[PDB]
């Protein structure tokens, strides 16, 4: 994930909805566990501490992610993925002949 | 006293029906812009005549390949095998089979197999289509789609299987409705109609599609498959003759319930009576979603992959196809990112 | 930075000790708005109803946890992401999300709290006063206050049919002087009642409800207090009445029964008799405002009253119009009343409140921004009155903080406006000839 970054609106929403203050923890099978047993499993090695917790939920359907920018050769700004998005029109499509087909109104 | 109907199924999207088995990456070869699935017995028989049986056995035994010894093409390249006549079959490369490069990273490690018979020919079982028809009929009948369909006398809610009476009763007339509806399976179709789609999930909160490591063997869009449905009573005859206009009512409720929360270009259009068949179409296509709302999400509230709100939309990737109809040229999907609503199909039912 | 980031409601108490709710709106830059909802009514044919729990174990069925949950779990998901300055878009979005004309699903209290909080957060983000944000740059008129001073009717055990009596200090040069005059008359009346042996404790508005002999005795004591404070009745301070004749109107006989409150010795008056009674009261005393002189359904009576007295006295429809755009339009068409009482929680949103005020203004009517019985420390109705240049406010008596808060907000608005601030007084009664 390099073309996009975390949006500032979502970061502000998460910050002052305090969703990181209400984390949920999981064991290696992805089942909700109390923070005490999560700590005990992480210390024992039975849980990977990295991918085993969630930052609650942010409400309001905000865009989580915004395009990231970089510097072109002349010092102008540009979106990272705008210019290397595509080069060929992928050929396609295929026009299948299906004149014998009863459509439904 | 028997009524026979013919149900013609036209897939509008990839359709996968599994058997519980999965191809591993040590079982297929990605080359010449195709996925070749050889027969393991024929491969092993040709590999014992080349004095590489022990090498192949060590290749297959190894439980922890690092990154590249997990692919069969690595074995075929290191040991200098040029023959490719091992039986089996092939699937034409689409391009939209994995979001990464299939020959570079781990990529397609496992492929969910399509259901096949003893001859290795894929077909659609009659039990699968019967389950889809039963979901359509149960969701559009108000005497079955009510709160009495939930068995609350237990630790957690479940379905009331006795809501539609089935089985024999002591001293009572036989009252099995769905024994009268008899859905036969299909004549097997060819492996030329199979593709290698991948699971993408579209979230209404994230507003983007996220790919997942779940690759399936699916029927290509615009495949014609015929079923015969037999009815032995009168009520079931009315039900099956009303399979369309009940599929339309079910799809109208499904669109007003779930599909209206997603962009219109991600939702496909119907040529005939809609239906959702096989894996990947979602939970609401397989439940009485009016009564399963709330219960289904709370079943996953304590899992890491939590079901949020009404869930995500399942959108596989498959090549864009135009069709020629009386109205002109019809695009199967309205988007240019090549996103098919996974599991969608259309049907027409006649009274042969 | 103006994107609404968080909407959160919590349950608080209003001035009567009953529950209500309060909404906080945070935007991305950190702009904060807080809207608190006055306690209205949960019943009404064509009035925005508010959501109450009905749990008799908690607060006697007057809890607001349901409306709080509606804001936190329904409205918040729909409003977060909006621009905080999109007040009309947010309000229309909430109205569509509710989908009921009387706003019974989400609750009018919830929607009003969100609307006020959004407007306050938008004013905070633009770093402008709330009246400047709500009414634009041409906000200068300080409303003429109708200070409730003595209440009878259903709020007293005295033999008085009329619900409220008010003093209108329309002769003051500034709003500060008008407030001073009202406070001094309030204290002079308190002294007069203390030397008369009548009870001094205030009601739910801050006004007194003593055991007067009748309506005439109450009005005579009002003028006595005005003169004791040192002001000329009919030139500096006028008298207003809130009859609310809907409470003692008997619909079966189509008559106004004064026996309900004034005892069996009272006079039972028909529509014409009620007109004549109101006219002789206006002739005897310096009465400038009569509110709810007839029943809410007596349209022919209301029309006859408007022909009889609408040229010299202000006739305000409180329950006659119920802050309804359709009812106000009907009243304008039928030439019934010449003023409307605007209660913000009676309609549900600030956009509809404004729309009703402008519809009344365009017809020559006067919009009077009004309090509720259960108020709060929120004083947005003062900013509404200044923002619309309404020129009148009915924000209660001079005693309790649920009234003094709005009076202090108007003092702050006048101080902020400075030399541009205008107090028109009698000129605020533009619905009256000359």
């Amino acid at each position: 994930m390099k073309n996009f970054k975390i949006s500032s609106t979502y970061r502000a929403a998460r910050k002052q909805q305090k969703t990181a203050n209400r984390k949920s923890f999981y064991n290696d099978e992805g089942y909700m566990i109390s923070p005490s047993e999560w700590a005990d499993g992480v210390i024992k090695g039975l849980i990977n501490p990295k991918n085993s917790w969630s930052n609650d939920h942010v409400k309001g359907y905000l865009p989580r992610v915004s395009p990231r920018s970089h510097w072109t050769k002349n010092g102008y700004r540009e979106y990272l993925g705008i210019g290397k998005s595509r080069d060929i029109p992928e050929k396609e499509p295929e026009v299948i002949e299906m004149m014998d087909l009863e459509l439904v109104v | 006293d028997y009524r026979t109907f013919k149900l013609s199924l036209l897939t509008l999207a990839p359709i996968h029906i599994g058997n519980g088995e999965k191809y591993t990456s040590r079982e297929f070869i990605y080359e010449n812009k195709k996925f070749y699935f050889p027969d393991m017995g024929k491969f092993y028989n040709k590999m014992v005549e080349k004095r590489l049986a022990e090498k192949f056995e060590a290749f297959l035994i190894q439980t922890r390949p690092n990154a590249r010894n997990n692919r069969l093409i690595s074995f075929l390249n290191d040991n200098r095998i040029a023959e490719r006549s091992f039986g089996g079959y092939s699937i034409s490369e689409t391009g939209l089979e994995s979001d990464r490069n299939p020959n570079s990273a781990g990529a397609i490690n496992e492929v969910n197999k399509f259901i096949r018979d003893a001859f290795g020919n894929p077909y659609i079982p009659g039990s699968s289509l019967k389950g889809a028809i039963r979901t359509i009929l149960m969701n559009t009948t108000p005497k079955w789609n009510n709160e009495n369909a939930v068995n609350d006398f237990g630790r957690f809610p479940k379905e009331n299987k006795n809501l539609i009476p089935w089985g024999p009763k002591k001293g009572k007339e036989y009252d099995d409705l769905f024994n009268a509806i008899r859905v036969s399976d299909s004549k097997p179709f060819d492996n030329k109609r199979l593709i290698l789609v991948q699971k993408w999930d579209y979230s209404a909160k994230t507003n983007k599609a996220k790919p997942l490591p779940l690759y399936r063997e699916s029927i290509s869009p615009l495949t014609k498959i015929e079923f015969e449905i037999t009815t032995t009573t009168d009520e079931a005859g009315r039900l099956i003759e009303e399979l369309g206009k009940r599929a339309q009512a079910f799809y109208k409720d499904y669109k007003a319930f779930f599909l209206s929360e997603f962009p219109d270009d991600k939702i496909q259009a119907n040529l005939q009576y809609p239906i959702y068949l096989g894996a990947g179409s979602g939970a609401w296509t397989k439940t009485l979603f009016k009564q399963a709302d709330g219960i289904l999400q709370r079943r996953y509230s304590r899992m890491k992959t939590k079901m949020v709100k009404k869930g995500v939309l399942k959108l596989t990737k498959a090549p864009l196809k135009i069709v020629k109809i009386p109205s002109g040229n019809h695009s199967l999907i309205k988007n240019h990112e090549s996103f098919y609503e996974m599991g969608k199909a259309n049907f027409m039912i006649k009274e042969i | 930075m103006s994107i609404i980031t968080d909407v959160y409601a919590r349950e608080v108490l209003d001035s009567r000790g009953n529950p209500t709710l309060e909404v906080e709106v945070y935007t991305e830059s950190g702009a904060f708005g807080r809207g608190m909802v006055p306690s209205g009514a949960s019943t009404g044919e064509h009035e925005a109803v508010e959501l109450r729990d009905g749990d008799k174990a908690r607060y006697g069925g007057l809890g607001t946890q349901k409306a709080v949950d509606n804001v936190n779990n329904v409205i918040a998901e729909h409003i977060i992401g909006f621009d905080v300055r999109d007040q009309q878009g947010i309000d229309r979005a909430m109205i569509a999300l509710d989908g009921t004309p009387n706003k019974g699903k989400l609750g009018a209290n919830a929607i009003l709290g969100v609307s006020i909080a959004v407007a306050r957060a938008a004013a905070d983000y633009l770093e402008v006063p709330l009246y400047s944000y709500l009414g634009g740059f041409n906000t200068k008129v300080l409303p003429t206050p109708m200070m409730n001073i003595i209440n009878g009717g259903s709020h007293s055990d005295a033999p008085i049919a009329f619900q409220e009596f008010m003093i209108v200090p329309a002769g003051a040069p500034t709003f500060k002087e008008a407030l001073r005059w009202g406070a001094e008359i309030f204290h002079a009346l308190k002294k007069i009642l203390k030397e008369r042996g009548l009870e001094t404790a205030v009601g739910d508005e801050g006004g007194f409800a003593p055991r007067f002999n009748g309506t005439e005795d109450g009005v005579e004591t009002i003028i006595k207090a005005i003169e004791a404070a040192g002001y000329v009745p009919g030139k500096d301070v006028f008298i207003g009445l809130d009859c609310a004749s809907s409470e003692f109107y008997d619909a079966e006989h189509k008559v106004y029964g004064y026996t309900k409150f004034e005892g069996e010795g009272a006079a039972v008056r028909t529509a014409a008799e009620q007109i004549d009674y109101l006219e002789e009261l206006v002739n005897k005393y310096p009465i400038i405002t009569i509110e709810d002189g007839m029943d809410e359904n007596d349209w022919d009576g209301w029309k006859a009253l408007t022909e009889r007295l609408g040229g010299k006295v202000q006739l305000v429809g409180d329950d006659f119009f119920v802050t309804n755009t359709a009812y106000l339009e009907k009243g304008i068409a039928e030439h019934a009343a010449n003023s409307i009482l605007i209660k913000v929680n009676q309609i549900g949103t600030l956009t509809e409140t404004f729309d009703a005020i402008e519809m009344a203004k365009e017809a020559g009517y006067t919009a009077v921004v009004s309090h509720r019985s259960g108020e709060t420390e929120d004083s947005t109705i003062a900013d509404i009155a200044v923002a619309t240049n309404a020129g009148q406010i009915k924000t209660g008596s001079l005693s309790r903080t649920d009234r003094i808060a709005k009076y202090n907000q108007l003092l702050r608005i006048e101080d902020q406006l400075g030399e541009v601030a205008e107090y028109r007084g009698l000129k605020s009664f533009y619905n009256l000839k000359k």
